[PDB]
């Protein structure tokens, strides 16, 4: 049911936010000084964005949900040199918010999704 | 592929 499951993907969304300790992720890139980025990267996402998202009734299945949250991780390995500290936040992203995102979709079992 | 100049 869509009440208990919104209600998971808040908390979800929560717990991914908090392991992003520097705050990389929590709006999207700005353009206006990044011009390239849209040469490199399709679709841009962050937390902020994701958030929206949630409370507009855009991620009804937990399938969504993760597409956007790994285009995150997914968008900043790619346009990001390896030395730098975007790239590194991505990498230890990836692992601790794959966790959350193991234990988030068990839950999501657990209700009602397909 | 290349990547970008950076987000500075």
């Amino acid at each position: 049911q869509l009440t208990p499951f919104l209600i998971l993907l808040r908390k979800t969304l929560e717990q991914l936010q908090e392991k992003d300790t520097g705050n990389i992720f929590s709006e999207p890139v700005p353009l206006s000084e990044v011009p390239d980025y849209l040469d490199h990267i399709k679709k841009p996402m962050d937390f902020f964005t994701m958030k929206q998202n949630l409370e507009a009734y855009r991620y009804l299945n937990f399938d969504d949900f993760e597409e956007d949250f790994n285009l995150i991780v997914s968008n900043c390995l790619k346009y990001n040199a390896k030395d730098t500290i975007f790239y590194r936040a991505a990498v230890r992203l990836r692992e601790q918010g794959g966790a959350v995102l193991r234990q988030a979709r068990r839950q999501a079992e657990k209700m009602g999704i397909d | 592929g290349g990547k970008g100049l950076g987000k500075g």
